[PDB]
RNA sequence: GUUUAUUAAAAACACAGCACUGUGCAAACACGAAAGUGGACGUAUACGGUGUGACGCCUGCCCGGUGCCGGAAGGUUAAU
RNA sequence: UUGAGCCUUGAUGUGUAGGAUAGGUGGGAGGCUUUGAAGUGUGGACGCCAGUCUGCAUGGAGCCGACCUUGAAAUACCACCCUUUAAUGUUUGAUGUUCUAACGUUGACCCGUAAUCCGGGUUGCGGACAGUGUCUGGUGGGUAGUUUGACUGGGGCGGUC
């Protein structure tokens, strides 16, 4: 979210971006509300997450 | 109106003049705490009477709160009858009501407390100096000698 | 009842002339206010009701002249 | 007229629009420019170049009170949203530090429904 | 000041170069700008010419001499036809136009004269004095005026060059007198 | 319940209920050239005006016209 | 000190044959800058981000004109300045800021007074506003006064004058 990043690079070095944020939970967001279909959607995210 | 002022009255007044002012500034304000009154023509006369009397003449009279000087030079010089110890240094000494009073008891009247001994004031014999004082700007010098009789 | 203490101005009537000269009686009421004065002569708020003319009359002959009238005429303020 | 040369460079990236706000420390904003304000209309604006050319063009218009280093605040997906930082940093900028800003609730409005396409 | 302080000229080399660009009212229904012929300017000036004028075959041994240095021949009226770097003015009157000879397809001279009995006549000076002054963009009157040589003595203009008021337009306050030129610049007023 | 006292008692008026809309109180409003007074010894859960008329189920589309409400840049525009 | 009158101290322009972003005509065949320049480099900045400018500066010693075209020739110099803006004014109101002292108070208090009137006084709150007079545009069936034709095989409609 942030970065200081001193003196020596031009660089962006801001990958951290893609550590949370981003199209993380403002993909989620973004839009159709849901309410119970994030269950169903998450039961996937699990019956492929088992292996 | 026209109204003439009284006293020295802020951005516009001062002191005696004809200025003319809104009349709701005169009546509201102005005349009735007196600070100005109706140029009613009478009363700028009024005041034409009191443009000649205390300035012109009253002005040459501080021409002699003045002149009293003209006759502090043309003596310059009062004795003081005070003697000196062990090498002419005075035995007396001699200060306003002492340079007021031995200046007054002659032909040269002077008011007590206008006689500026600034300290020497005084503690010697011989020929000293004073400011002699009648008028806020003219003083005048004299020459003094504390005579050891 | 709407009169100036001072010129003893007091409602007028008239017409008002239309476009087509039509007359329709009207008034002309005099500009009244009451209005405090003070008197210097008595360490005193007189207040009297005045048409504006009224205040000028006051402003140029002076309260006192001006109450010095009523009071000749027992006009009581 | 006035003066700053430490600051920041607030941008607004979102899939229709990028847009670039540049202020003082204390955001009070000494210049701006969009993507949609230089050119591009549909597509078009919302592409990281026409992003860069917006990054581009507010440079020369807060250029004008001599800015020298400043910090970049990144809201909001959609391009733009680096492509404005890489322009930024050529314009001719010491770029001090960056911060993403995207708000995020808790879990409070319901966002809006469909998009049945 | 009340005129002019004819003295505002105290570097170039000679300051001749001042112009009578006075003003105008405004176009607010119909109103022209136009000059008379060859406006002269009661003063010498020091003026000489090259005045061009259309006459003949005979004009040329004393319709030269009156103020000018040539005049159109002949053979030249299209004999000098043939270039736009080879070729006051004029062009004869009673019924004599001159389309052919100063038409189509950039300049201004019209004021020349016409006699039916002289080339050079008895009494007939104020040609090369002055030039002329039409319409232009926002108003009109340029052209010349005093010199480097004289003092208020080219102010003879200042009474008989700005006193050349005729009718303004309607809706107007024509009145402003100004020239100079190579050192600062102004005028006074009217 | 009311009403055409004396040719009409009614489906007309009122009505509880509903809706609009005005009103910060020296209220709006109303009687008054005015002072004064009702509104009210009340204060927006109040007071006025207008319509509709228990209740049940309900009350869609139109703001071009006419009214009204808001607007401020232009245009036009009084005395002065 | 904000929106208008207007006046000194200054800007400014991609119609073709072209060294190249020609405002219309006018003085015009040499002014000047060492009172210290052309453009490199950033400063305010008008913006059709096509380019222009200078207080300042790194700079440090010439550029050009009828030249051959174009219905119109010099960024050689000067101005009366239009396409339209921008920086002080002058006062003048003007939107504006306070003040209090006219004026309002249907706050509180005091006295005339054993009085919810009124008058005077003191205070608090307002305040040159509000309100009223005169003039003035608008609105104004609330009120008022009237008009709203005649011929006609009754009158009206139609038609006619
Ligand atoms: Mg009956
Ligand atoms: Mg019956
Ligand atoms: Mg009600
Ligand atoms: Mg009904
Ligand atoms: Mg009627
Ligand atoms: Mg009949």
């Amino acid at each position: 979210i942030k970065v200081r990043e001193n003196e020596p690079f031009d660089v962006a070095l801001r990958r951290f971006k893609r550590s949370c944020e981003k199209a993380g939970v403002l993909a989620e967001v973004r839009r159709r509300e849901f309410y119970e279909k994030p269950t169903t959607e998450r039961k996937r995210a699990k019956a492929s997450a088992v292996k | 109106m026209q109204v003439i002022l009284l006293d020295k009255v802020a951005n516009l007044g001062s002191l005696g003049d004809q200025v003319n002012v809104k009349a709701g500034y005169a009546r509201n304000f102005l005349v009735p705490q007196g600070k100005a009154v109706p140029a009613t023509k009478k009363n700028i006369e009024f005041f034409e009477a009191r443009r000649a009397e205390l300035e012109a003449k009253l002005a040459e009279v501080l021409a002699a709160a003045n002149a009293r000087a003209e006759k502090i030079n043309a003596l310059e010089t009062v004795t003081i009858a005070s003697k000196a110890g062990d090498e002419g240094k005075l035995f007396g000494s001699i200060g306003t009501r002492d340079i007021a009073d031995a200046v007054t008891a002659a032909g040269v009247e002077v008011a007590k407390s206008e006689v500026r001994l600034p300290n020497g004031v005084l503690r010697t014999t011989g020929e000293h100096e004073v400011s002699f004082q009648v008028h806020s700007e003219v003083f005048a010098k004299v020459i003094v000698n504390v005579v050891a009789e | 009842s709407r009169v100036c203490q001072v010129t003893g101005k007091r409602p007028v009537t008239g017409n008002n002339r239309s476009h087509a000269l039509n007359a329709t009686k009207r008034r002309f009421l005099p500009n009244l206010h009451s209005h405090r004065f003070w008197v210097e002569s008595e360490k005193r708020f007189v207040t009297l009701r005045v048409s504006a003319k009224g205040m000028r009359v006051i402003d140029k002959k002076g309260i006192d002249t001006v109450l010095a009238e009523l009071r000749a005429r027992g006009e009581k303020y | 007229r006035k003066q700053v040369s430490d600051g920041v460079a607030h941008i607004h990236a979102s899939f229709n629009n990028t847009i670039v706000t540049i202020t003082d420390r204390q955001g009070n904003a000494l210049g701006w420019a969009t993507a949609g304000g230089s050119g591009f209309r549909g597509s078009r604006k919302s592409t990281p170049f026409a992003a860069q050319v917006a990054a581009e063009r507010c440079a020369d218009a807060v250029k004008e009170y001599g800015i020298k280093n400043l910090e970049v605040m990144v809201k909001g997906p959609g391009p733009g949203r680096e492509s404005t930082i890489r322009a930024l940093n050529a314009a001719g900028f010491r770029i001090t530090n960056i911060t993403d800003v995207t708000p995020i609730p808790h879990n409070g409005c319901r966002p809006p429904k469909k998009r049945r396409v | 000041k009340v005129y002019t302080i004819d003295e505002a000229a105290r570097t170039a080399k000679f300051d001749e170069t001042v112009e009578v660009h006075a003003k105008l009212g405004i176009d607010p229904r119909r109103s022209d700008q136009n000059v008379r012929g060859t406006v002269s300017l009661p003063h010498g000036l020091g003026k000489q010419v090259r005045v061009l004028a259309i006459a003949k075959g005979e004009k040329i041994k004393e319709a030269e001499e009156a103020g000018a240095d040539y005049v159109g021949g002949e053979e030249i009226i299209q004999k000098i036809l043939d270039g736009w770097m080879d070729f006051v003015m004029g062009a004869v009157g009673s019924k004599l136009g001159r389309i052919l000879g100063p038409r189509g397809l950039n300049p201004k001279a019209g004021t020349v004269g016409f006699n039916i009995g002289e080339i050079i006549r008895e009494i007939k000076a104020g040609r090369i004095e002055f030039r002329n002054d039409k319409t232009g963009a926002i108003h009109a009157p340029v052209g010349k005026a005093s010199f480097p040589p004289e003092k208020l003595a080219d102010n003879i203009r200042a009474f008989i060059r700005a006193l050349e008021a005729h009718k303004p337009e309607g809706a107007k306050g024509t009145f402003l007198r100004s020239v100079y030129v190579t050192t600062t610049m102004g005028p006074s007023v009217r």
